[PDB]
């Protein structure tokens, strides 16, 4: 068993790539992403929304960083380059008068130059497939209302449906066929004709008949899967590379397979950002992406008390220095000796050195004959001792007796100035609004009540709470 | 009546599986980050393992951000951080949860020895695991194709089997598969399969496993649990303060190991959640899923895989399962207690029996809250704050107040190995100066307390009940008899019995010889004036009393022929005792039976005040005696060297015979040991002849000799200290020693302690000493493990019913071991209640009628007549279901009357057996365990199975068959007997079932089966008692009989008509249900059974309350096996009611549970 073996054994079946096979995959990766880019460029909502979002960039409702990251070959170039996309869209929109297919070729051209933010790319991709959920939503209602409910075979229902999927040529014209499956479609006539509104509406928002709505995002599906299928294919060939690299950062405070998994995520990023046209060996390019993810992970989740990376490199400075200072002196550095050899505020070393120690296993055996564990000895300091809580229940009855020895409105003015038997304490002005005559009048009621209680007759009980 | 919603007094406890929906009810947020505290500010990062939004505020009534710090704001959630402002205590109550990316198998149900997920599916573990780590697919509801449901496929096979049947056939791998398997599994449908299969095929290999599985399965349907739930979708997290991150001094931190375990699960779960949005290759996510499975397993129960190690430290991490154990019997190791203390203990002979010396200082700190109150209750302190400053100042008046709180307020005293209930006794406190605890010398015997550095602990009964419990139950003077044998545990020990033996002694010619004194008073006047000697034959007029009237003291006055000392002692003896009780020589032997009779005749109080006066006078006259011990007191016989040379001569002849080949080396060593063994016996009873009587004295005439008055003789003859075996090592030679391997050395230690031993002798004396210290050290351990196994089989046993109402009882006789009576009848039968009327040597005449408690009068009325056997009701026969009737048990207690309802005889039986366990030596203490554990001996005898004429069948085939043939019934019984073990059955004789077919030891399991319940219970008690009675240990058969009742607690059904056919179950449950069947229900469809003898540890294993079982049994298996059954613990019992902190269902709490069990199942 043990997962190290069955992972080692599982990926050992995967065969190393030839130095030529690296290019075969990076080419298939090229095709799939380019295939979806040609499909993204064919979507009118993807053009209008990219124009929707740039009319948001020129009205100071965002920044140029929030939409694009550059084109093929900054505020100057973006305004005129976006007019090129706007120019190429508005000429295509009006020539649908069929023969537009010659000019819709150019709309994809200027749109394939834009490198959007990966945030926006996924949204438009989400906008397309969610728009296909809207298409299929009305598709499956018409299917359940005709086949399952009205008993109509699926051979004759899709006949005039292809090439249409919007009008009533398949519904109200196929009820007049007098077929055994025809006269039964009247029962649901009232239910289908009203839900057809959301279907033929997608031909308006997206500006494409339901026929074209699938054609595009189907090639986008084919292209999208084609990339990952090749991308996955690339990752596996280098699972050995991650292993060998991760074999270096072993005991740094993170489990073995935890490293070769975080490195495996670095190898995953390397395949995405790889460009085979630059001729650098994919192995050596991934070495930095894999060794990044390992060490960038040890910084985060190898500590119980998570610390920033600038602390970890601050720390190593002391350990590397205290390897020198230790032997270089013969004794070892005082907290104020490496204070000098460190640029740091040099008092911070103490504060730094405090938190650098990982917390201690509370289940450490302390070494007694009862096998007492450390945690068995840490006392509760948050607790109020009963010999105290007893007096708290007594200081209560003490002040209550002493407050019934005042004039009645001295209690309501004292219990208001302190928190006694009421929610919160009250600013002496707030108490004044409660008592008509306000302000300085209350200050004397406050002073005189403490004065009647301070003479050794009412104080004799209260004074013994001070020690 | 309204139902309820909130919180009243809970009864019972149910355990079950937790649905993921159930798990989210407990959670007050999902932990999403592996963060703990911040690192500069030590505040808890939100959505971390420590969190204020999820769990609770760090300090009381203070929001985490700080906008709402006032105690006014309470049920308010701060608008910034999702924190309500309550106590920091809720960080100890509130749990969290984690949403798992991939399903995860619960290690406990996958891996606890019988795999629940395994046999619930009827799927093997090496297969489930192969599916769980994604090594091979498993089919799920494979349908009408080519593959079964539980069939298991490989990668290539699934592919080949997919191309043929695309849909209509489903196979998965990983935890999602096993989850689907349990989900799609139908329990009732599989039940109907197992029921038709049971009836169709008749085969013992078929329907032996068939019945074993189905009882869990339909227990699972009835359980309410769902099989999908053993696959975890949500993992709940433990509240943080239960795995805290507290700081230490120097700014260093410490934390429970769970945080390393919980952190890892979160990290790998979060990483997996990422690897899905990165749409990683399956090769990676499979490895990640495997790690998440591993991470959860190391959190719940680390040790059942490869055992993850903790951070930077080699030690492994303590998992949740180990939070519960921490190996066996880990929840009941003990708990430290407030209002307590300890110190060294010392004597204090001035004490009355019911009191003990408590230091001025200990009593001050112990009763502190009483003093504080009693101080301002009288007004010596204005308020408590000053009251503290008073008793801190130790003002003179707080001392006088401390006496007020101390008076009628008993305290508890406890000495180290608490063996029987007498190890904790309640005394009335006496304020004493110094730091030592003063202990009454008579209660020393109970505690096993010397004063060689031993310490005792003290406890304050706080509540009013505990003070009355301590006063009426645990008081020194309420427990003067041992509960192991109705004899007094408050015997005079040593110092005192020397005193009385010195008093009640007489010498031939002493000052006062022959005068006549009006009464005992003038006899003390004669001694304290130096006129009469303490031991001089002297007639004195004494009056004695006897209550021979109907409860009235008849007086009689005479001139009894006694001594001066025994006259003065009579001034102590109370009322209705005969002067004959002191007229003798009064050793520790006779001095305890004196005390016993006072209790059985005059009652408790006059016995308590008696024992005090026996100690006071004993100490005083022992101190007056001037008894010492000098070097010349150990008198070596003048004939010692003679005896040695004589046996030294015999051995030189046995050697002479060996040289000439007349005798063998094995005979020589054996024959030489015998003449040395004899010589030691000769020197022994040579020194004892001289030592005992050689005091030759003279009265008016020539000579006359009597028992010696030498110091060291009186010490032994009285019984105070010293034993003839030990004395023999001082004057006479000290024994033959044993060399290490077990041989006894053929030249014994000729020298003794009054002389010197030399290098060689002492060096050989060493091994005996060291193996002595080791044997006595180990047999102190074995005993303690026995009393554990014994209370674990008993504990819950309580005198519940008044009189079960039976005539069933065991026939009681004197043991009469070969020679003569190794135990009288009067001892075995006293205190028990008769089963039926006993008759004189002639009949028509009842002497004691039916169930009367045979006490001392009845036992004599028995011993007057020639009654040689009495049928007696015994615990093993008490027909009470769930407990023991008070009648059938008997009378014994530290008090003399029949057992009271509710006493927990189960414990006090087990205690009484294992308390003397230290003092035993096949034979010895393991021979006791062998019996109580029901352990079959190695080479047993076989018993006659069925009555009839026996004969031999077939020939030698490794086994030689025996065919018995009853006269009337069927004869098909044939037993395979290995004929290389010499037989004893007569080959043409009619054999009665249960007779000796071969000889040698016998298994109890047979005895119960063949000869019956009454024979096996007799076999145990007489066989364990032989171990104790050999070592001089008095244990009433009662206690062994309650243990035996637990051994045969279970039975196996033979016939049916109601429940199963072969199951083992309690006669309590069975008998309660076939009694329910003789009427009602069916006319009588009732089942027959057969009593089953279990060893104590096997019998203890069967407990209804799983909380009790999770104490001493393996806690994982009990918890798992009970959680799958959805088992309800009703409490009811002892062990669990302690674990949960409420009144014991016995003693004072017995009245509480009886009032509770009746409101339950009623309206
Ligand atoms: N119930 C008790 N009855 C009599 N004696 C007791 C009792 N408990 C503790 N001692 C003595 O107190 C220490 C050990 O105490 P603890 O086991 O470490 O536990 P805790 O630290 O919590 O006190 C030993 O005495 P000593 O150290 O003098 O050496 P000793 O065992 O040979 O007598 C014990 O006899
Ligand atoms: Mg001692
Ligand atoms: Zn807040
Ligand atoms: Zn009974």
């Amino acid at each position: 068993t043990d997962p190290v073996r069955m992972y080692m054994r599982e990926m050992g079946t995967v065969e190393l790539l030839t130095r030529e096979g690296e290019i075969d995959i990076a080419k298939r990766i090229e095709d799939g992403i380019n295939q979806v880019q040609c499909s993204v460029a064919e979507y009118p909502e993807a053009i209008t929304y990219l124009l929707e979002q740039y009319d948001r960039v020129e009205a100071e409702e965002a920044r140029l960083s929030d939409l694009i990251t550059g084109f093929v070959d900054d505020p100057e170039l973006a305004r005129e380059k976006f007019a090129e996309l706007r120019a190429q869209y508005v000429v295509t929109r009006d020539t649908i008068k069929a023969t537009a297919q010659e000019e819709i070729l150019k709309l994809s051209e200027v749109f394939k130059q834009f490198r959007l933010v990966p945030k926006q790319f996924d949204y438009l991709v989400n906008s397309m497939r969610v728009m296909m959920d809207r298409v299929r939503t009305q598709e499956r209602l018409i299917m359940k209302l005709c086949v399952e409910q009205c008993k109509m075979p699926k051979k004759n229902f899709i006949t005039l449906f292809t090439g249409n999927e919007t009008s009533d040529t398949w519904f109200n014209a196929a009820i007049a066929m007098n077929k055994p499956w025809s006269e039964k479609l009247h029962d649901v006539s009232e239910e289908v004709h009203r839900a057809l509104q959301k279907l033929q509406q997608i031909e308006e928002e997206t500006g494409l008949t339901i026929e074209q709505v699938k054609d595009i995002n189907r090639r986008m599906s084919i292209g999208e899967a084609k990339a990952r299928r090749a991308k996955k294919e690339m990752v596996e060939a280098n699972l050995r590379l991650v292993i060998s690299i991760a074999k270096k950062y072993t005991n740094r405070g993170l489990q073995f397979l935890d490293l070769i998994q975080e490195g495996n995520i670095g190898l995953m990023k390397a395949v995405d950002k790889f460009e085979y046209r630059r001729g650098y060996k994919f192995s050596t390019y991934a070495t930095w992406w894999i060794r990044q993810a390992i060490t960038r992970s040890i910084a985060d989740q190898a500590r119980t008390i998570r610390i920033p990376v600038h602390m970890i490199e601050t720390i190593n400075k002391l350990n590397r220095i205290s390897r020198q200072m230790l032997q270089e002196m013969g004794r070892e550095p005082t907290p104020e000796e490496l204070a000098e050899r460190m640029l740091m505020p040099e008092d911070k070393i103490r504060k730094v050195l405090k938190i650098a120690k990982e917390p201690i296993s509370m289940e450490t055996p302390i070494g007694d004959d009862e096998d007492s564990h450390l945690g068995d000895f840490i006392e509760d300091t948050t607790l109020e001792l009963p010999l105290d809580s007893a007096t708290t229940e007594s200081l209560r009855a003490a002040t209550h007796d002493v407050l019934a020895g005042l004039t009645a409105r001295e209690a309501k003015v004292l219990r208001m100035r302190f928190g006694i038997d009421m929610n919160t304490d009250y600013t002496l002005e707030e108490v004044g609004k409660q008592f008509d005559v306000t302000r300085e009048r209350i200050r004397q009621i406050e002073a005189k009540a403490l004065r009647k209680l301070r003479h050794p007759s009412r104080s004799e009980v209260l004074r013994s709470f001070l020690d | 009546l309204k139902a309820q919603t909130k919180t009243e007094e809970f009864d019972a406890i149910k355990i079950a599986l937790a649905s993921p929906d159930m798990i989210r009810s407990w959670s007050f947020g999902e932990v999403k980050k592996p963060e703990t505290i911040n690192y500069r500010t030590f505040k808890p990062e939100r959505d971390g393992l420590f969190c204020a939004r999820i769990f609770g505020p760090v300090k009381d009534y203070e929001c985490l951000c700080g906008k709402y710090k006032r105690l006014k704001h309470r049920g308010v959630i701060c608008e910034k951080c999702g924190v309500e402002v309550t106590q920091t205590k809720v960080r100890r109550e509130r749990m969290g949860h984690i949403e798992l990316a991939s399903p995860t198998a619960h290690i406990w149900f996958l891996k606890s020895l019988p795999s629940r997920i395994g046999l619930l599916l009827d799927m093997p573990l090496r297969d489930i695991e192969r599916v769980l780590y994604f090594e091979s697919y498993v089919v799920i509801e494979g349908g009408m194709t080519n593959l079964e449901r539980q069939q298991i496929l490989t990668e290539e096979q699934y592919l080949d089997a997919l191309e043929e049947f695309g849909d209509e056939f489903d196979a998965k791998m990983g935890a999602e598969a096993i989850q689907a398997l349990l989900k799609s599994m139908d329990l009732e449908q599989e039940c109907e399969q197992l029921r038709e299969e049971l009836n169709e095929t008749n085969s013992e290999t078929k329907r032996k496993k068939l019945t074993k599985r189905i009882k869990l399965l339909e227990a699972f349907v009835q359980s309410g649990n769902k099989p999908e739930w053993m696959i975890l979708t949500v993992l709940p997290v433990l509240p943080p303060d239960l795995r805290p991150l507290v700081p230490l001094d120097g700014g260093r931190f410490a934390t429970s190991d769970l945080n390393d375990l919980y952190r890892r699960v979160i990290n790998r779960n979060n990483r997996l959640k990422r690897l899905l949005d990165l749409a990683a290759p399956d090769i990676i996510v499979r490895n990640e899923k495997r790690m998440l499975q591993e991470a959860v397993d190391a959190l719940l129960d680390n040790g059942r895989r490869g055992r993850a190690i903790t951070g930077s430290n080699k030690r492994p991490l303590k998992s949740l399962a180990d939070m519960i154990k921490g190996r066996f019997r880990q929840n009941l190791l003990g708990k430290r207690v407030d209002y307590s203390g300890r110190s060294v203990i010392t004597v204090g002979p001035y004490l009355r029996l019911h009191q003990c010396g408590l230091p001025k200082k200990m009593a001050l700190e112990l009763f502190k809250p009483f003093i504080y109150g009693k101080l301002e209750l009288r007004g010596l302190a204005t308020t408590i704050k000053a009251a503290k400053k008073m008793v801190e100042r130790e003002e003179a008046v707080v001392w006088d107040i401390l006496d007020e709180v101390i008076r009628e307020h008993p305290v508890l005293l406890n000495r180290a190995p608490t063996l029987h209930r007498l190890g904790i006794q309640a005394f009335e406190p006496v304020l004493i100066e110094g730091k030592a605890i003063q202990l009454h010398p008579l209660v020393c015997a109970a505690y096993n307390a010397d004063f060689d550095g031993d310490q005792m602990a003290v406890h304050v009964p706080l509540t009013l009940e505990a003070q009355l419990e301590a006063r009426a139950l645990m008081m020194s003077t309420n427990n003067i008899l041992s509960p192991a044998n109705g004899e007094p545990i408050i015997v005079p020990s040593q110092d005192v019995v020397l005193g009385l033996y010195y008093m009640t002694r007489d010498c031939v010619n002493a000052k006062g010889e022959g005068m006549v004194l009006t009464g005992p008073k003038e006899a003390e006047r004669l001694y304290r004036s130096g006129l009469a000697s303490l031991h001089a034959r002297v007639k004195v007029r004494i009056t004695e009393y006897e209550k021979d009237a109907n409860g009235e003291l008849v007086a009689k006055t005479s001139l009894k022929d006694t001594t001066v000392g025994r006259a003065i002692l009579w001034m102590i003896v109370p009322k209705g005792l005969p002067y004959s009780i002191v007229n003798q020589a009064l050793g520790k032997k006779a001095i305890s039976k004196m005390l016993n009779t006072c209790y059985r005749i005059l009652g408790l109080k006059p016995t308590v005040i008696f024992a005090d006066q026996i100690m006071y006078t004993g100490f005083a006259y022992a101190a007056r005696s001037g008894a010492s011990v000098g070097i010349d007191d150990m008198v070596i016989p003048e004939k010692k060297h003679e005896i040695i040379s004589e046996a030294e001569a015999e051995v030189a002849e046995i050697q002479e015979q060996f040289q000439s080949g007349l005798v063998t080396a094995g005979e020589r060593y054996n024959k030489v040991i015998d003449i040395w063994a004899a010589a030691n016996d000769r020197v022994s009873k040579a020194m004892m002849d001289n030592l005992q009587t050689e005091t030759v004295i003279n009265r008016d005439g020539q000579e006359e000799k009597q028992v010696s008055f030498n110091s060291i003789y009186m010490m032994a003859d009285s019984g105070a200290r010293g034993s003839a075996a030990q004395i023999r090592q001082l004057a006479g030679m000290r024994g033959l020693m044993a060399k290490p391997d077990g041989s006894i050395i053929e030249t014994p230690i000729t020298a003794n302690f009054r002389e010197g031993l030399n290098v060689l002798q002492y060096f050989i004396s060493t091994h005996g000493a060291r193996k002595g210290l080791a044997d006595t050290a180990l047999k102190t351990a074995n005993s303690g493990y026995l009393t554990r196994r014994l209370v674990d089989v008993a504990q819950d046993l309580v005198v519940t019913e008044d009189d079960c109402g039976t005539h069933e009882g065991i026939m009681m006789t004197p043991v009469i071991e070969g020679g003569d009576v190794k135990e009288p009848l009067r001892d075995r039968v006293l205190g028990r209640v008769t089963a039926e009327d006993v008759l004189k040597p002639g009949t028509a005449d009842i002497l004691v009628p039916r169930n009367t408690l045979l006490h001392e009068q009845w036992c004599d009325l028995l011993e007057e007549n020639s009654v040689d056997a009495v049928k007696v009701r015994s615990v093993v026969s008490c027909d009470t279901d769930f407990g023991v009737c008070a009648h059938c048990y008997g009378r014994d207690l530290a008090r003399g009357h029949i057992i009271n309802k509710g006493e927990a005889i189960g414990v006090i039986a087990a205690q009484s057996i294992g308390e003397p366990g230290t003092q035993l030596t096949t034979g010895g203490l393991p021979r006791v365990a062998d019996l109580f554990e029901a352990r079959r001996p190695k080479e047993p005898a076989i018993l006659a199975e069925i009555s009839g004429i026996v004969s031999f069948g077939k020939e030698t085939k490794g086994k030689r068959r025996l065919v018995i043939t009853p006269v009337d019934g069927s004869d098909p019984y044939e037993e395979m007997i290995p004929k290389w073990r010499q037989l004893n059955v007569f080959e043409g004789e009619r054999v009665e079932r249960g007779d000796v077919i071969s000889d040698g030891p016998e298994a109890p399991h047979d005895i119960l089966r063949l000869r019956g319940v009454h024979a096996v219970t007799r076999y145990i008690v007489n066989e364990v008692q032989d171990v104790y009675r050999l070592q001089g240990v008095k244990i009433n058969d009662k206690h062994i009989e309650v243990i035996v009742r637990q051994m045969l607690r279970k039975a196996t059904i033979v016939n049916a008509g109601s429940s199963d056919f072969l199951e083992g179950e309690q006669v309590e449950y069975s008998r309660v249900k076939i009694a329910n069947r003789e009427l009602e229900a069916n006319g009588k469809v009732g089942a027959t059974y057969s009593r089953d003898l279990l060893g104590i540890t096997k019998a203890s294993l069967a407990t209804e309350s799983f909380i009790s079982a999770a104490s001493f049994q393996e806690t994982t298996r009990v918890l798992t096996e009970a959680a799958v059954a959805g088992k309800r613990d009703e409490l009811r019992g002892l062990k669990e009611n302690v674990i949960v902190g409420r009144l014991i269902p016995a003693g004072t709490g017995y009245a509480y549970h009886q009032d509770r069990m009746r409101r339950r199942a009623a309206g």
